[PDB]
RNA sequence: UAAGGUGAUAUGAACCGUUAUAACCGGCGAUUUCCGAAUGGGGAAACCCAGUGUGUUUCGACACACUAUCAUUAACUGAAUCCAUAGGUUAAUGAGGCGAACCGGGGGAACUGAAACAUCUAAGUACCCCGAGGAAAAGAAAUCAACCGAGAUUCCCCCAGUAGCGGCGAGCGAACGGGGAGCAGCCCAGAGCCUGAAUCAGUGUGUGUGUUAGUGGAAGCGUCUGGAAAGGCGCGCGAUACAGGGUGACAGCCCCGUACACAAAAAUGCACAUGCUGUGAGCUCGAUGAGUAGGGCGGGACACGUGGUAUCCUGUCUGAAUAUGGGGGGACCAUCCUCCAAGGCUAAAUACUCCUGACUGACCGAUAGUGAACCAGUACCGUGAGGGAAAGGCGAAAAGAAC
């Protein structure tokens, strides 16, 4: 489902508010993208389904440590 | 009745069970055929079969 | 003071109740035909009712 | 004339039988409700 | 713990048989007893020709409640109660009012 | 090699029923009630070993139990109850030339 | 524990037993068909069809065991492709499904009210889904206060229908502070000295106390009426027992009990006391949770509907400082007060009752009380989900009516 594999971002729910303040009910979707990350340590590409925030997190932390966290949670990549 | 079946081995317990089952079969035939006014040996033979099998389970474990 | 001996001796009697002088209640004083109070019980009820 | 109940055992079992009830969580909920009520005959599977 | 057994000479306390004495024959699980020649009733026995005498007006004793009979002392010549005590590690009944083992 | 206990359980009772007497006296077949889970091989072996006869063939049918209803005075009231008789299995056993009962 | 039993229907038949191995009651155990998570494959529940082993055989066959999926771990072997991964096989653990309410979380109405209706209300209710426990959640200050101070969570009573919010309408509705119930606080982000150093979970013993069968239990007779006495009348007795129930009408003394005093082969609960097993203490130095706080845009939560809007959460885009630093004090700024986020754990007071025991009722008494006093979630109705009744009383005793 539309869940970021790094940050655990999910679709959330909220309201469309009009000018007359009619509250229709909607979803906020995370900015999910499938990307191929080169893992220098073990020499291959891992495809992850991450948001843009997730990609910023990856290139701050590093792909290897994020992969370590993913393995800690039992996520499969 | 269990007291003096408890100190037999395992094979003559088996022969005892076979004799009891044979007696049960002839008793069933008599009851069906109209003989066997002693309509109480049926309960007896079945309780003894149960007793022998209980003892057999006990010795084999 | 609630003498346990008296309480035990009374609690299979018929019309007889034994109190503590802090357990007296409006209905009990009216219900029974006679009320016996020990003198110290009178003193306690005196100070209690002020 | 022709009426609405046209019996057929195969269709009866395939539509309302025990295994059809157990296939989905909604049918299993039906079975749980019928157990809670104390129904003697749980399904049409008689 | 039964307080009335197979053959106790009992005396009836109530029920149109007061003072009549008898021997218990049966003790029923419903707390009733059959005693010798006490609660006679007139059964109207159906013929039933199947292995049975036709039967007319049969006289037979009916069950009576154990609360209605009392063990007979036969030494004091009166009805009395029964207590339980232990002697030789054995539970025994004794007469009250004279404390003699039954 | 069906074991002894199986054989001692399969044969339940001889079935006297006129059609059975005629079968015995005409076709040399006995008719008997068997355990509802008995197979033809089991009945063959059981009859052969327990009656010491030699059998030709076994035919089996399953009798479906009727419904009888009657009353029960449980609770003082005579409640009308109905239920199904038990299904049973009938075996037509053709002996060759012997005779047992 | 026992003089009686083989459940009701139940009569009968054939039997078992009488100090002790009859029955009955309790602890432990054995057996425990088939379906059902159903798990060897399948299936239209309670059925059909197997594979591999081990053993048996009268050579027809037979008996038993194992064989689901997923997760984790291990061993073996292993593609594109050299290494290597993916994959494959086999093991070992664990899960699965059901259940009344209570609990946390993910989603989430409308009728209705506003005397119409759209903001608002109803309402984060009903309902759907996930997860857990005997409770859950929360929890050890980036908390309040006010220049005085308090000192983690939770729950109750006030504050108070107040201050506020609000088509300022309908309506919503606090905190501060006070009184109570309950109450101990601790770890990691790391090294040395001591270095099992008390502590907490598990296990093995012993003691105590419960639970699961039980034991003893006190005292009344005359007479009248009556079918029958427990009632009337008379004279007695017990009471740490006059709770209650039964018995031919209303019984302290007829029965079962009750007060009271005792009881456990065995299995278990809770306390202790120890034995052992893993953890672990204390001191000195250190370190102090970054795509985070904050911001822009859109929403949501805060009593607070964007308003002059503090604070919290985040879908999106960004983005610090580092204890000479940072958060909060209801726009914002300066002073001075207070506290230290971005890591965790934590009993009690609190919520509920499918179920078990005891006890109670100015609760009902057969059109009432559960739908169901009764063989009722039955009969019957409906394809189905589902709906869903009516129906108690002879008599003290069947003595239930021979002829």
């Amino acid at each position: 489902s539309r869940v970021c594999q790094v940050t655990g971002k999910r679709p959330v729910t909220g309201n469309n508010r009009s000018h007359a303040l009619n509250a229709t009910k909607r979803r906020f979707l995370p900015n999910l993208h499938s990307h191929r990350f080169w893992v220098e340590s073990e020499k291959r590409f891992v495809t992850l389904r991450v948001s843009a925030k997730g990609m910023r997190v990856i290139d701050k932390k590093g792909i290897d440590t994020v992969l370590a966290e993913l393995r800690a949670r039992g996520e499969k990549y | 009745k269990a007291k003096e079946l408890r100190e037999k081995s395992v094979e003559e317990l088996n022969t005892e069970l076979l004799n009891l089952l044979r007696e049960q079969f002839n008793l069933r035939m008599q009851a069906a055929s109209g003989q066997l006014q002693q309509s109480h040996l049926l309960k007896q033979v079945r309780r003894d079969v149960a007793r022998v099998k209980t003892l057999l389970n006990e010795k084999a474990g | 003071e609630l003498d346990e001996n008296l309480f035990l001796a009374a609690r299979n009697l018929h019309k007889v109740d034994v109190r503590d002088a802090t357990g007296i209640d409006p209905v009990s004083l009216i219900a029974f035909d006679k009320v016996v109070m020990t003198a110290d019980a009178v003193k306690q009820v005196e100070e209690m009712l002020a | 004339m022709k009426r609405t109940f046209q019996p057929s055992v195969l269709k009866r079992n395939r539509s309302h039988g025990f295994r059809a009830r157990m296939a989905t969580k909604n049918g299993r909920q039906v079975l749980a409700r019928r157990r809670a009520k104390g129904r003697a005959r749980l399904t049409v599977s008689k | 713990a039964a307080k009335i057994r197979r053959d106790d000479e009992v005396i009836v306390l109530t029920g149109k048989d007061k003072g009549k004495r008898g021997k218990v024959k049966n003790v029923l699980s419903s707390g009733k007893v059959i005693v010798e020649g006490i609660n006679l009733v007139k059964k109207h026995q159906k013929p039933v020709p199947a292995l049975n005498q036709p039967g007319g007006i049969v006289e037979k004793e009916a069950a009576i409640q154990v609360s209605n009979v009392a063990i007979f002392n036969a030494a004091t010549g009166k009805a009395d109660r029964v207590g339980f005590r232990f002697e030789d590690g054995k539970k025994v009944r004794f007469f009250k009012s004279n404390s003699e083992t039954i | 090699m069906i074991r002894e206990e199986r054989l001692l359980k399969v044969l339940r009772a001889p079935h006297v029923s006129e059609k059975a007497s005629t079968a015995m006296e005409k076709s040399n077949t006995i008719v008997l009630k068997v355990a509802k889970d008995a197979t033809k091989a089991e009945i063959k072996a059981a009859v052969q070993k327990l009656f010491e006869v030699e059998v030709e063939v076994v035919n089996t049918l399953v009798v479906k139990g009727k419904v009888r209803q009657m009353t029960v005075r449980s609770g003082g009231r005579v409640i009308r109850t109905s239920g199904r008789r038990s299904d049973w299995k009938k075996a037509y056993v053709t002996l060759k030339e012997g005779q047992n009962l």
